[PDB]
């Protein structure tokens, strides 16, 4: 198919959140980031692995 | 002479029953919870 | 029609 199948108005394939903020106590390691779903673009969570 | 060191107040903080109150947000710290209410510490200072 | 989108040729796993 060729018809209203890709954007191609310029949006990435792979985007990496850097924390918001992050504390790390001696018993365990918390991070909270703030995700944006684009305008449009949707995802599913099966991608979304942590690094 | 307050030998309390300047009375202070306990912030009671509860995240799950109570909705945040206003302009409070649940951030990270398990200190800095959205406070449910407020009252003077039990250091009453009696004098002898 | 949603045919333009689908490509011309031409969920009950639940166990213990």
């Amino acid at each position: 198919p060729t018809h209203d199948v890709t954007t191609e108005r310029s949006q990435r394939l792979q985007l990496r959140f850097v924390p918001v903020d992050r504390e790390d106590t001696q018993y365990s390691y918390k991070t909270r980031f703030q995700l944006a779903v684009g305008d449009n673009r949707v995802l599913d969570m099966a991608s979304t692995y942590f690094d | 002479g307050d030998v309390t060191c300047g009375v202070e107040q306990i912030y009671w903080s509860l995240p799950d029953m109570a909705l945040d109150p206003v302009t409070f947000k649940a951030s990270l710290k398990t200190s800095n919870y959205p406070v449910v209410g407020t009252e003077l510490l039990p250091l009453v200072p009696r004098s002898f | 029609n949603y045919a333009a989108l689908a490509p011309r040729q031409g969920t009950h796993e639940m166990h213990g």
